[PDB]
């Protein structure tokens, strides 16, 4: 095996608005993928015990991604398009060092915000709202499309 | 209260190691020695932080001057400081711990152990009134 | 006795579907046990005194456990199944130093989230809740299988 | 008097099932003891003067223990047992050093949580809800069961 | 002038039961007096101008004092009686160097709580709630019992 | 307590409240020798309600509405935690299906006062038990008759 | 209060606001000598309703419905703190129980000036026991006669 | 649990207090011989109401309303977690469309005794199922008669 | 899933639950033979309730009226999101337009197993469209006649 | 021009009752003035974009100051006076440098709090709550109040 | 292409009262621009799957800038003028390395606040509220006025 | 109030010194001495941290030569030195400290006792007006 997967490998990615580019996000610094499900309480004291009964609800998903803020990098020519045309984004979370794919979704950019201090770098801050199934492509086969 | 001077502890330790281990040991520090001998160096004397109680540390060490390999005697030497002595009354003991260089060497024709200790000792607690 | 239990051999394990084999979940740093009861307020103040009367309510629990993701690992393809799948989980806290088990239950995935830090390795974090009882296996004979 | 009283001497205590052993809880590191009083509002401003008008409050109190956590202990095996029988417990403070208790009162259990870090021991957490009065013991005579 | 009070000469006072004796609370390392005031508002906009406008309400006031428990002085054992009697607590503001009184008003208890770190001494806070009028004894004449 | 009060006024010329966890309702049992304290209480309302007659003539000077006072009823609310084996509950229970009258007075623990005594008919006993919570009663009491004011008559002050 | 006023203007015109805390209830005795401030009072509500008769004519122009403005009542609504032993508590009772027609009065007792004068009947007269909170009064009184306004008509200025 | 009981006093005397999870509704089935607790029990409801008739009579001193008790009803309203596969309600719906009358219990599971007993008709049966919780059902019952209370009376401590 | 297990019961004895995801309003289309699900679907109620009629006599001995019960009556309260091109809402207003009934059906989708059936008008077809949201609808039912329970009955699991 | 103005140079002025001497309250330490005004929601969905209405609202001002406490200096023996009468504080900005006013307005004393470190000096805080229009005098002709 | 821009190269600029003259706010040392989209939820739990469906809500932004504050700065003088009328004010965003224009659009001075240690310079803080659309001139061709 | 330099600080204590001990102290340090003395030693000033007022930290030393273990005498200038001593107008000492090294060695015929000592100035308080 290899007992860990180096974070500087994996990358989010975008798929133009026609489809046929896969774009990596330039500038790209941090990656957090955030994976929800509910809990529905089903507490009924006719049951022996003590405990408190529960069931799985419903599941969600997002995505935050930081880096460096280049605008004329093509990638996010694409990203302010989305944003502004309120259209749902093609997403994919690429391991570059196995060439595995990991997480594809459609997903809309529900916050783009970034800072400019004067001592530092141009930053920027992206936050995707799940619209529906975030596809595991590391249990389903398929899904190795780099760019 | 006032603060004690090192000396005031050096005078401590060494009636405390005589009276409890028969031991003849001095508090001047000399540098070219000969024939065994133990001695006490004092180090130095901070003010030391804990926002409850007035504490002080004071760094000093044992020199142990001996012609051939004195095993158990450094180690009584050790116990006994690590038990803690008497102190002039208003202040306390809180903790004896090890610290610095502990350091064994060969030098001209003797075994010399360098053992260091810091001390600390309340004299009052931070409180108004 | 043994006055203290080192962190690094209290370990968090799962049972795959079939149940037949229990797999330590691999790349874990940390784990937290929580186990709360409610509080019921039954001030009748009719009594002497002039404290607060409370009773016991109902009892809950929950498990977090971070630490480094390693996709190609089994147990993480079996988290995973479980997060999708909303089938409940069976875990296992045990002592793979005493060799002893201490505490068994179901759970439910609520959250599996994970952060690909630009200059550190990728690394998971998993909540589980649970449905019903945790039932402790310091005080109970049995739930010693350690793999 | 003494100025002041060491932490390290003050420790908390539980009486066993039948109450006839008081165990010191093994593995204490910090304690909390938390005594609280409501505040009534009697504003009537037919009253001269500009300054807002309270009584006293109902009380209520709480107790926090947390150290280092060993399964075996007789203690920690007793606590288990009150909080999966929702039972309440005999808890006192013991001043161990000057032989003199504090404070007594029956609790509930109302959270029992333990978390394991990898680089250092196994910690746990115990909150203790009030049920009623918590006695104090410096004020009362008696109550020194030291054990 | 004095261009200064340094901090370590304003003290906390309570009376005692009788009030013969005003007794200094021992152990006192902090002390916070809290004087706040409502802001009503009238913002109607038939008035001229762009800010909205408001007049000064309710007043109350709190005092918090942290410090080393010492569970034999006289003043300790006094405000647990006043905290289990739930009886009002005469307190006043002593700047012991330059001898005056500042602030004395009547008080309830709301928190007696105290903790006990293993590696530092046991320590104790208190806070009373303002029942009426604070003096200001820094305008007003008189209000100079030191003890 | 000191300084000429100065600012401490402990002088004690009035309550200026009556904290709510001072005032009980009391019931007399059947034999009226022992006045129980219902077990539980956690609230309570006392209405007193009167009605008003309109003598509206059209031949008056003014232009308003001419009233009197007409007749008066009262009625209490109680509600609270519930024991089933409270001797207090188990003489409700009693009063409520044998349709008797029930003597039932309010109390004041602090003071030691009297308020108001009257006869009664619980017109509804009914209770919820939640499950997440404690299983509570209400008490609806009907009076017929006279709510004697004892905060201005003298007598009627038994504790129980 | 300088820089002619540049920024801070206390040129009093009016007051632009009337602060709650300033308007209370006095009631008079019953040999009508002594105003009573009522104890504990923390909420007031004034309502002065007037009908409207509708005339609409089925010949007139437009499409609009006609009417006309109808009888005149009032009424007051007071709550507050309630302590059994305050003699204006203890003459609301007296009121409440004889059916006597009571004074009322309104105080804004920061201007010293009278706003409403007249004569009322107890209508309600209820209070609470709130286990966590202080026993509380509330009261209605349902207005006999005219509500004299005093901000119109001149004098009524017995502050207590 | 020592030390004299100095500070922990365990001494039962009471329970203070009856936690909501230990009362369940039980029914009776066809035939009469099973009692089956109704699955999901999450509410429970008991109204008992007594109706109050006024006998004011213009010839009676006082200032006061005269009133006596009239008829007295009872019902229960629970609700709670539903599922379609239990016994109790593959019952209540042979009752409810048979228009036949159950025989209803209240049982405090914790201290192993019955509490009322009736005979009642299903006169609301109803059910919710939001899309983002478990689907929730609610049952209304009316007595046609008694409730026997249990607490008063002896018997009636069949578990099941 | 093992070690006998000791702490994880996955024996299934029952459901305990239900979510309300898995319960469905299904309508037949006007030749009969399609079962369209209601799309958009975010809640549903079943309101079942009988009339009770009072026989209470003057000569039985007691205090309790006695009651039977009467008529039986049914109705669906359903809301959600709305499209106007789902094929379910284009049926439902040609049923709403035309007066015809309209076959109905409670669908547990998880279980496949038909929950009630009957034929109902719609006697409500409202829908709203707030600016900051979707466009939802909202469908009342009113039953004609028996609604089948198919929870007792065998048959009806048409799933579509 | 200047390119800075030194944070030591701006202080906070009170007027005396009469008006006649413009204090600086003494021992000022820090200083920070609010000025925020509300947000409406004209967001109607007739408009063609995609971005949400907004206009302005109402205005209002604070100011807070802290430092070092002297009992006796004036300016501390009027800002009682003004906390315990309600009345109105006339309070103004100087920058004691440029020797011209700042900020001028009435303000309400909304709180007057301050605390004694026992290893510090005695430190207040102070809360004034605007009242009214806060004139800018740095774009309004006057204002220049030296003392 | 540039991999990056520094932090020190992106302004803040405001067009005056009549709109002729855009000028640098004087004294920026901080610039963070906020551009957010609602998530409006539609799950209809009629459909397949098991992830929570969401679509695309409302699109708002506002700008926070800070930094030293010069009193005398007409751009100082201008946003001032601004807040006092509650006029909308335009504003614009410029690369001054590429001296191309970033985003532009209409605002509301919403806060306007600043703050004076006694140990550094006094420092300000803006916040500006979006009055509708923000045009992003990344993308759109031309506004590049740079003064 | 513009900083004081360490000359003034070294008067102050040396003026202490000789008028409550009778003791006969120099400021000159020395590198190679003779027969029994006792020497004042600057070490170093600097600023201390407190958001109060203006204060600063000077650490000096006292070195005390003597044929003779003398304790009386090292005892007595510790005591002297921590009673506090008078300043020039307008500075308040605060706090005296032991600090550094504390030392008691034997040097060539002659026992050397080094006792360093921090002070505590406050010269103004850090308020605007």
């Amino acid at each position: 095996a290899a007992k860990a997967v180096a974070g500087k490998d994996v990358i989010l990615a975008v798929f133009n608005a026609a489809g046929d580019k896969l774009l990596a996000v330039a500038g790209q610094q941090g990656l957090t993928v955030n994976r929800s499900k509910d809990s529905i309480e089903i507490t009924s004291k006719d049951t022996v015990g003590g405990w408190k009964s529960k069931i799985g609800g419903m599941k969600e998903w997002s995505i935050e991604n930081d880096g460096l803020y280049v605008a004329d990098a093509e990638s996010h020519k694409e990203l302010a398009k989305y944003f502004e045309s309120d259209s749902p984004v093609c997403v994919k979370i690429i391991n570059q060092a196995s060439k595995k794919g990991l997480f594809g979704g459609l997903a809309i950019v529900a916050d783009y915000s970034f800072e400019a201090p004067f001592d530092e770098a141009m930053t920027y801050s992206v936050k995707l709202d799940g619209m529906g199934a975030l596809v595991d492509l590391t249990i389903t086969e398929g899904g190795d499309q780099m760019p | 209260m006032k603060s004690l001077s090192f000396m005031r502890v050096l005078e401590a330790v060494r009636t405390m190691l005589q009276e409890k281990g028969g031991l003849d040991v001095s508090i001047v520090m000399r540098n070219q020695v000969e024939m065994p001998t133990t001695m006490i160096e004092m180090i130095d004397q901070e003010e030391e932080e804990s926002q409850t109680a007035w504490k002080e540390k004071y760094r000093f060490a044992i020199h142990h001057y001996t012609n051939e390999q004195d095993l158990a005697g450094v180690e009584k030497i050790d116990t006994l400081i690590q038990m803690g002595f008497i102190l002039p009354e208003g202040y306390k003991l809180v903790a004896v711990r090890h610290c610095g260089k502990q350091n064994l060497v060969k030098e001209n024709t003797l075994i010399h152990a360098k053992t260091s200790f810091e001390v600390s000792i309340c004299r009052e607690l931070k409180v108004k009134i």
